[PDB]
């Protein structure tokens, strides 16, 4: 029998909130319907290939929680506010490019710095694209839309960094046409020893298909390692070589990185509400840390030589 | 100074490398990537024709949303909800329910490409595609939200995809098949090319024209803005198709397009067909559903398909005939079983509407008119028991939509059946049965709502049991005639 | 003896699920299908209602039962008028 | 056969949504495509603008007809769809077919 | 990190210094500054209560315009021009003509303060005020522009202030007196306080309500957005007034407010009065002109005037009575001399409208109704010669508006005359004559349109000669009855 | 007699343009009605005080032209596009403030630089406010709206610079509380010899009431002098004292200054269409140049000591 | 002999410019003012039309001319009905 | 005398133009002013919101009721007018009278 019920002030799933649903709540929460039916994530044959993939790599993950949808981005970003924020930051970066170019900044760098950039900076486009691809993977596998949304924005941020790197590689090559800038990055990513630790780490991370292990390895191991052992040391080196643009550029990128850290730590906190998860997360961290450390070491020694 | 995009664009997509620590096939597994054995180096020639870059994207998308929200805000007091014809309101309810959370699902289609496409340019454009679909899902939850307080049926803007309501199952079966349930290249071809360069124009622009005629500019402005993103990210399919043809995979490519177009057609004619030819008030019908089909699908999409080097689908003549007939029967089925829908279908069969129908579809009155004559009589004579069903329609094992035909004077109806692994399946067309045969493992153990009903999964096994199964939560949520049958007062 | 079939009625627009009985005759089948069709979407008419396998040309004898027909559950049948 | 005739066209060009770009684009299509007849179908929510085989819109002309500074990338704000294949750069956008039906 | 505005705001207005190379009086001459002998140091305590700063201003004003233009763009095809009642269209024509170029003139009022105000805070807020008025003038030229192609009367959005049309002379005499023709402090008091915190709410918000009821959201959205700027920059007058009172200039301050309120009232009742009670379709009249007056002028502005320490103007009772009567006669004068206006006045005297008029102004039918009865009869009997004037109205030497009274049963009309330097002037009120007497050198040699007519400056000295003098350029530009008298068909 | 005439495509005064009227044309051109009646600029008694003021200081100016309204801002800025442009530039400046503050930039300046800032930078708020007041004067007196519009935007730019200066004065005082920052600028503007040349120049310029002489002295003499002898030397000094923020800030301000130069040169060009004007402009330049040069000299020697 | 006056007619809503003649009588004045009023905004009525200085109480003798009245050009007069 | 009674009020508060700020401001007025009756007059194009003597709107409450990040200065986008004198800072806006009529 069907009762009469009044209109609700918000979605049925939010109607029990005490607080007035925010823009973020209204547009972000509980959107993955593919988690509703354990036997059939997607509305197809229960054993269709993508159904088997999700049952194995999402549903069966050792990282477990009875309410992933309750996760909340501490920054509560939606598409609209992300673009407002990033238009501000990217507009500022583009203005730095413009003004520093007017002042012929690149001609004033210390002798040979173009060679260090060509070796240690421009091939970063491969690394950042790996982070982009990987962020996209976590997005599609994550068991809650509020989690996936952080991953979408993270994927876009990775492309942002990739684009910064592409623009600056080309620009630098205009002042320094004989350093391989824009020409040899692929060879360096494939063959140069300083890049081999990073490339091995990403190739393997990109084949960690469990959503939980993908998340932990990408965001808790790889990305913090890139902050401490790549971004920061590059700023230090730039200072010593009279590159005053790169430190400012990296500071903008570091804002994105710190935001990724914020949602990541927020998810961990939500995940630790289940005691079993502590061991699951530590084990993945322990498993991936060696490769990360080796990646950082190879990179730093290539940088300091 | 700044340097022009043309001078640095190549480096943004110079992102392919030769894997060493895992194999290429491990990095791009065929089940997720769909590269069809084509090696990495061959994909580096993929050239997306509608480019953008990160700084431009955030700048321009900020401007798109500023306007979408500004117009909504300025028109809040326009009385659209109170002053609109009920059939227009149902159009909004059906649109938002069928579309909002689906846009969000389309993010995963784009993510599948962003990770698993072997084409560097595809992976970047799909990253912007991920963002676009996030935008679309968020807009189309935010926009209907304010109406929750007015009508529980607007709750379905969020709820539809979480339910087992029949139309929602039909949408999910189709979209999980072309968006979320296949490899990156199938997505590129089945979604970005086949669905997003043809059919979506019907719902987001054809409908926008009707909405403008109906004076609903908040809605018209919204959906046309959304389609400007689509026009960019949908351009990922063409290059992929050309690359497939150049690497000797024409046959496989053609099969994917053939399948996607048909599946899109069947589903989109159950939603957009009734809206355009029945729910939308007569004076707001910019063009008929068939006219829009000939503009957007035959005239625009078909011609584009031919320009890229593919052939008209094998079922082309079947398709053309279907355009004359299918949706009139879909409308009748949706209206007669209105209680199973989360919107209120308008019958749209007053004499003045029937004259328009006859003009747009010569013969209409001697076919569907025959059924509507019987229905109209029952209403006029207050025999309402005969205007509601006491059983279920038989349902296609592919499209998940009732099995229909041409009623009336030249009655013609056909079911296409199939035995497979000791099970009997029924389909509403030759093409639908063919689709099943192209990839049985995708479909074979899926049970349509009626299979579930007969298998004891719907308890109680009654029409009320099926309604609760379909996720309805109150009496108000279930569909009824949009005008409470007031239309009969014009049939005297 | 509950026996589900899918049935298309002459001049209607769809095929419906009608649950008949294993021991019903073709005349009683026709009647049960007609309940969900005639006077709902199909105009009443004079003549004899006959049952046949979907789009088949051979009609089932009026007195034949379901059990004697060889029909399986969930198969499709048409209900048409003698011509 | 209405469908064959519908299919046998070589119409290319922008579909511009309702707003401040409609008239400037129509005017621009006329100016930047001398000797091409420009056809316009008005659907209120959008306008379908076409020529045979090829249709160019230059940034320079569009800025002039719009009456305010304009960057080619911005057309996307109002370009709701298009017929033909597209070739776009900082200076113009070209809608065109490879084949002739 | 950023530091909060409160921590650095003081330095933005720490801009007063002690002149040494010219005298203080040379830097701030009384005729341009109006400091009334109050020394620099005393003005440093001026504290603007509605602050902004440069970074916030450009950011926020960018957002205001983004929305104003977005809404206009999205509603271009709404058919406002074609589908609106002709009286609404006339409201637009009269508004844009009376306001657009005047907004631009208000920039000079704000510039006068920005340069010649002795208060540092005033000079900065006036800089933002300059910008606001630039915005308003540009918006209100841009918005009507598209209608030029439809109707030459919209040319008056630009042309009005360049002409000698009588209403335009009335507007210029008043606004050149309070905006562009006096010292910085008079501007602060007469414009920002007296005009911009009371009367402008009538035209930009009262009218917005009517526009919303009339379904014209492009217009309602525009003018309400414009008024958000006004609410900020109008707050320059209050502090100046308080400072004047604290430095013993209460009397001078009170005189300035008394004069500005009355002059504003007379002019604004010739434009807004007829719009609200006659041109706006009956069903779109949110409130009557008098009701809006009591909301915005008596209820809001008056109370604010009292809170700042000033008194009700001496003419308060005269004002209240005027609100019951003046505009009904102004409307009649504008309509009967419609050919001299650049918009098409609606008579607004169908029976249903006359019932509303009687409710809102008990007695109306036994007064103005008497004249409208005679007019209506002439129309019904096709005696059109009697519905057009063959002479000029007598015109106030202050307000530049025809001299009027109460017609009908209790006929009462009064002209207040004055000899001055061997010339005879006539005024429409005691207050208007008083204003003249407060500052004769501002006014003494001005010649109103009728003085010009009698002095031979209008050739030929005929009604057609005066029309060409008033700047009309074609037959289409001249005002006629908004509905071509169709309203008479309801008086049968 | 009145003829019938068709609706026009734009304002009657623009209907004779061959080119389609732009946004700029539509909203900027021929808006001063006060120039229509030579005997009565304003609709008042012809000899009312403000009528006498305008007849003397605008109409009777020695700088003459039969069509001032034909002047065109080479940048064709309107309110809308000015705010789009400046929100970009000011947003970028505000982001520099934010980031440089994060990096504690001010602690890293060369010893004693705070004293040079306190003496030679922070009192600039008086100078910029003088430019603001003066720009406002030219606005209200200029004989064409297209001229006045350039002046309005220029007035707002002056306030922009004033606000930059106020913000940075306060901020600097947080790191250097014992340098008089935010406390003594008025005394320095009034009494310090290095400011006396500037203050004498502005006090006199602000009493040049002829619109033509106001324009020439402000925009052709004073403002270019501030660019060459104040803005640029400050950047040079900042570089030598490890202030890397100030040069970037001044570069943004210099964009505004160069824009003022652009419309100014455009007006001169329009004015020179009348041969008589050459001598009028030169004479004003010659008249004001001495005071400008003395202002610059006093400032530069205060700066270099 | 062209003589401009401003005239308010009984029961009308405004004062208008009426150009009379120096040698007109008050009866002819009343007539010239009435032309621009009666049957336009003022209903016709029986009675004698009289002229007086604005809001004055003493009426001008009907046969008196403008020249004999002492009235100056551009002064205001009322036209009212004998009571 | 309708005018005296109209004049003898102590009503203060924001006039909010039609848009997304109307309901959040009404709600905010109710929350941030406990023990004050909030009156609302709806004129479609704008809403007149008032209390006796004083009305506060805090940024924090307004952000909460609006449902998105919000800075006090932004209220100006929608504050079309107001009754009372105004006192505004980064944390709130206060509408108030000095006198009591
Ligand atoms: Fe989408
Ligand atoms: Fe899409
Ligand atoms: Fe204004
Ligand atoms: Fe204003």
């Amino acid at each position: 029998s069907f009762e009469s019920k009044k209109p609700m002030r918000t979605w049925s799933h939010l109607a029990e909130m005490r607080k007035k649903p925010s823009e973020y709540d209204i547009v972000s929460r509980k959107l993955h319907y593919s988690t509703n039916n354990p036997d059939s994530p997607w509305e197809l044959s229960p054993d269709s290939p993508m159904n088997l993939w999700y049952k194995q790599y999402r549903n069966a993950s050792p990282l477990k929680h009875d309410n992933w949808d309750a996760f909340t981005d501490p920054d509560q970003l939606v598409y609209r506010t992300y673009n407002l924020m990033q238009d501000g930051q990217e507009s500022y970066v583009q203005s730095l490019f413009d003004q520093f170019n007017e002042r012929e900044h690149d001609q004033m760098v210390r002798e040979g710095w173009e060679h260090t950039m060509a070796r240690c900076y421009s091939p970063l486009r491969y690394l950042f694209h790996c982070l982009q691809m990987s962020s996209a993977y976590v997005q599609q596998m994550a068991p809650a839309s509020t989690i996936s949304n952080c991953c979408i924005l993270q994927t876009a941020d990775s492309l942002r960094w990739l684009t910064h790197t592409a623009y600056r590689t080309h620009e630098l090559s205009l002042t320094y046409p004989d350093a391989g800038l824009g020409e040899h990055e692929r060879e360096l990513w494939e063959k140069e020893p300083g890049w081999q630790g990073l490339r091995e780490l990403m190739e393997k991370q990109l084949t960690a298909f469990d959503w939980g292990e993908a998340f932990v390895s990408l965001n808790l191991v790889v990305k913090p390692m890139i902050v401490e052992s790549i971004f920061k040391p590059l700023q230090q080196q730039a200072w010593e070589n009279n590159d005053t643009l790169l430190p400012l550029l990296i500071d903008s990128q570091l804002k994105d990185a710190e935001r990724h850290s914020r949602w990541s730590k927020a998810l961990v906190k939500h995940a630790l509400e289940n005691p079993d998860n502590h061991a699951v997360i530590e084990g993945w961290i322990e498993k991936w840390r060696p490769l990360a450390d080796r990646a950082a070491e190879a990179y730093l020694s290539m940088l300091s030589s | 100074a700044m340097h022009p995009r043309k001078d640095w664009y190549e480096l943004t997509r110079a992102t392919n490398w030769t894997p060493s620590y895992v194999t290429e096939e491990q990095l791009f597994p065929e089940r997720m990537s769909g590269h069809m054995g084509i090696p990495l180096e061959k994909w580096e020639s993929y050239d997306e024709p509608y480019k953008t870059s990160y700084p431009e994207y955030v700048s321009i998308q900020r401007e798109k949303d500023a306007g979408a929200y500004s117009v909504k805000a300025a028109l809040e007091r326009a009385k659209i909800y109170e002053n609109s014809d009920p059939g227009w309101i149902s159009t909004l309810k059906s649109h938002y329910g069928a579309i909002a959370v689906l846009e969000y699902a389309a993010v995963t289609g784009e993510g599948r490409m962003a990770r698993f496409s072997k084409a560097p340019g595809n992976r970047n454009m799909a990253t912007f595609g991920m963002m676009d679909e996030l935008r679309h899902g968020q807009l189309q939850l935010f926009f209907p939200h304010e109406y929750c307080k007015k009508d529980r049926q607007f709750d379905w803007a969020w709820r539809a995809y979480h339910s087992n309501e029949w139309a929602a199952i039909a949408a999910k079966h189709f979209f999980d098949d072309i968006i979320t349930g296949r490899d990156a290249i199938s997505v590129a071809i089945m979604l970005t090319f086949s669905f997003e360069t043809g059919f979506t124009n019907m719902q987001f622009l054809g409908l926008a024209a009707d909405a403008a005629e109906a004076g609903d500019y908040t809605f018209a402005n919204l959906i046309s803005s959304i389609q400007t993103d689509e026009s960019r990210h949908a351009q990922q399919g063409g290059p992929a198709l050309q690359l497939l043809i150049e690497n000797g995979k024409r046959e496989e490519a053609q099969k994917k397009v053939d399948m996607a177009i048909w599946r899109a057609w069947r589903l989109f004619a159950v939603l957009t067909g009734p809206v355009m030819d029945y729910y939308t008030p007569l004076e707001d019908r910019s063009q008929s559903f068939k006219e829009f089909m000939y503009e957007w699908i035959i005239g625009q999409f078909e011609r584009s398909l031919i320009d890229l080097g593919l052939d008209k689908p094998w079922y082309w003549d079947l398709f053309l005939k279907d355009i004359d007939e299918l949706h009139h029967s879909y409308h009748m089925g949706v209206w007669y079983w209105r209680t199973t829908a989360w919107w209120n279908p308008a019958a749209g069969v007053t004499p003045e509407e029937r004259d328009w129908l006859e003009e747009k579809y010569p013969g209409w009155n001697k076919r569907w008119g025959r059924c509507w004559d019987v229905i109209t009589e029952n209403v006029l004579n207050d025999r309402m028991d005969l205007v509601s069903p006491e059983t279920l329609p038989s349902v296609c094992n592919m499209s998940q939509i009732p099995l229909v035909g041409v009623p009336g004077d030249d009655w013609n109806i056909e079911v296409f059946s199939l035995e497979h692994n000791g099970r009997l399946y029924h389909f509403g067309s030759e093409v639908d049965r063919w689709v099943f045969q192209q990839d049985p493992v995708q479909y074979q153990n899926h049970m349509n709502i009626v299979d579930r009903f007969l298998a004891g999964q719907i308890q109680p096994m009654t029409l009320e049991g099926a309604l609760k199964y379909m996720g309805f939560q109150s009496i108000e949520e279930m569909g009824k005639d949009a005008h409470d049958f007031a239309w009969a007062d014009k049939c005297k | 003896s509950a026996f589900p079939v899918h049935a298309a009625f002459e001049k209607d627009f769809l095929v419906q699920l009608v649950v008949v009985d294993l021991n019903d005759s073709m005349d009683q089948v026709a009647e049960k299908v007609a309940y969900h069709c005639v006077n709902r979407r199909v105009a009443p008419r004079e003549g004899v209602m006959r049952v046949r396998k979907h789009r088949s040309t051979e009609l089932f004898p009026r007195d034949m039962t379901i059990a004697e027909s060889g029909l399986n559950p969930t198969e499709v049948i048409d209900v048409v008028f003698e011509e | 056969t209405l469908a064959d005739q519908a299919l046998h066209n070589n119409n290319v060009g922008p579909i511009i949504r309702a707003g401040d770009l409609v008239e400037p684009v129509i005017e621009t299509a006329e100016i930047d495509n001398p000797g091409k007849e420009i056809t316009v179908e008005d659907r209120r929510a959008y306008v379908r603008i076409a020529a045979e085989g090829e249709l160019i819109l230059t940034r320079k002309t569009l800025e002039e007809q719009l009456g305010r500074p304009f960057n080619m990338q911005e057309l996307e704000i109002n370009l709701a769809s298009f017929a033909g294949q597209i070739q776009a750069d900082e200076d113009q956008i070209r809608f065109y077919f490879d084949k002739t039906m």
